C-alpha cells in the first residue's frame, strides 16, 4: 500500500533491496511473465493503474516510490 | 542435400541456478552470443537472470550448430516483433519448419527444439510464491485460470502440491504461448488444460494433457509433461506445422562448439 515498492521487489524476488539500484528497470531486476502479471495486478488494486507491459518492463523502483508518494 | 542425416527432437536442460562460472568462463560464453545478446544479458541486474539467459542463448546457438551444422560463428539468430527467436530465413537449413525455443526459470535453463513440430517450452519451479501466500497469490492469478482448472489446483489439501498444479498449469499455458509466440498479450483465461495425470513422476514425459481453446479442444496440439527433477515441470507444447527425456547438458557442452562473435572487451 504505502510501500508497494517492497511488494513488487518481494515480486521480482528480491529482499532488502537496499543492495539494489531503485533506478534499475523492472526487467533488468529480472521480470517474469509470472512476475509481470504479479506486479500488473498489484499495481491495478493498489495504485489503480493499468500499466503496458512495455511500461511495467521499464518501471524503476524509484519510479514506484514517485507513483506511491503520490496520494 | 548429400549429407541429409534424419534430425530428431532436442530436450536439453542445464542447471543455470548451480552453474557457478568464472570471471574467465563467464568471459568466454560472453563472447560466444550475439553482440545484441551480450549488451541485454549484460543489462541484468542478477546473476540468476543473466546466466540464464546466457544459459538460453549458449544452447539455441549449440542445437543450430549441432543440428543444423551450421558453423557457430555463422549462427544468425533473431527475433519476431514478439521477441522470439528463431533462426534467420537465409538457409543452411533444409529444415524449413525446424523450430525451437527456451525457457529458463528455476534453477534450469530448459530448450526444446524440433524439425518439423512446431514447439514452445517453459519451465517452472515449485517454489513458495515471492510476495504474499500462497492463496493470496493464486488471488493475484485468479484472472488467468478457469474456475475448473482452479478446482483441480485447490483440490489437493497441500498448498504446495496446489502450487505444484499452479505451476504446471501455468506451463502448460506459456507452453502454448511461446509455441504460438503470440507474447503475455493472449487472454489467458482462453485456455484450459485437463491436467491428466495429476500425479507426475520424474524421468518420464507425459503426453495425456489435452488442451481446450475457448472451450473447443484444440486436437492438433500435443503437450509433453515432464519433471526435470521433483521441482520442476517443463512443458513443450507441440503443434504440427500444417519418448526422449531431457538431458542435463552442463557448461562444456554448452560450449562444446562455441566460437567467439564479438571481441575483447574489459
Ligand atoms: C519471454 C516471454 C515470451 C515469456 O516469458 P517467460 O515464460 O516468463 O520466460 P521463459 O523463460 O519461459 O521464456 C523466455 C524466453 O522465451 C523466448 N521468447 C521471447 N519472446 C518470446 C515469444 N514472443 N514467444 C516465444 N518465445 C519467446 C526467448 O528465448 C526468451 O529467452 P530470453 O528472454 O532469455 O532471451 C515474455 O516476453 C512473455
Ligand atoms: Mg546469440
Ligand atoms: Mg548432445
Ligand atoms: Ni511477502
Amino acid at each position: 500500500q504505502r510501500d508497494l515498492v517492497e511488494a513488487v521487489a518481494h515480486i521480482l524476488g528480491i529482499r532488502d533491496l537496499a543492495a539494489v539500484n531503485l533506478d534499475s528497470s523492472l526487467a533488468d531486476l529480472g521480470l517474469d511473465a509470472l512476475m509481470s502479471v504479479e506486479v500488473r495486478q498489484t499495481l491495478e488494486r493498489e495504485l489503480n493503474l493499468v500499466l503496458s507491459v512495455r511500461e511495467v518492463r521499464q518501471l524503476t523502483l524509484r519510479k514506484l516510490q514517485e507513483l506511491s508518494s503520490k496520494a | 542435400l548429400y549429407f541429409q542425416g534424419h534430425m530428431e527432437g532436442v530436450r536439453w536442460a542445464f542447471s543455470c541456478g548451480t552453474w557457478l562460472p568464472s570471471r574467465a568462463e563467464w568471459l568466454l560464453a560472453v563472447r560466444s552470443i550475439q553482440p545484441e545478446e551480450k549488451e541485454r544479458i549484460g543489462q541484468f541486474v542478477f546473476a540468476r537472470d543473466a546466466k540464464a539467459a546466457m544459459a538460453g542463448r549458449l544452447m539455441i546457438r549449440k542445437l543450430v550448430a549441432e543440428k543444423l551444422n551450421i558453423p557457430w560463428n555463422h549462427i544468425r539468430l533473431q527475433r519476431t516483433a514478439k521477441g522470439k527467436p528463431v533462426l534467420a530465413k537465409d538457409s543452411s537449413n533444409p529444415y524449413p519448419n525446424f523450430n525451437f525455443n527456451i525457457s529458463h526459470q528455476g534453477d534450469y535453463a530448459v530448450l526444446a527444439a524440433e524439425p518439423e513440430l512446431q514447439v514452445g517450452i517453459d519451465i517452472m519451479k515449485t517454489s513458495f510464491p515471492g510476495r504474499g501466500s500462497i492463496p493470496e497469490f493464486f488471488h493475484i492469478m485468479k484472472r488467468k485460470f478457469t474456475n475448473k482448472e482452479w478446482e483441480t489446483i485447490r483440490s489437493f489439501k497441500d498448498e504446495w502440491t496446489q502450487l505444484d498444479m499452479f505451476y504446471r498449469n501455468w506451463a502448460l499455458k506459456e507452453s502454448f504461448i511461446k509455441a504460438i509466440g503470440v507474447g503475455l498479450g493472449f487472454e489467458l483465461q482462453r485456455l484450459e488444460f485437463d491436467l491428466s495425470p495429476l500425479n507426475l513422476d520424474i524421468g518420464q514425459v507425459y503426453k495425456e494433457t489435452r488442451l481446450f481453446l475457448d472451450g473447443e479442444e484444440e486436437k492438433e496440439w500435443a503437450f509433453e509433461e515432464s519433471k526435470i527433477d521433483e521441482h520442476h515441470f517443463v512443458a513443450v507444447a507441440l503443434r504440427k506445422p500444417d519418448q526422449r527425456q531431457f538431458t542435463i547438458l552442463n557448461f562444456n557442452d554448452l560450449m562444446s562448439s562455441a566460437v567467439p562473435m564479438t571481441p575483447e572487451d574489459p
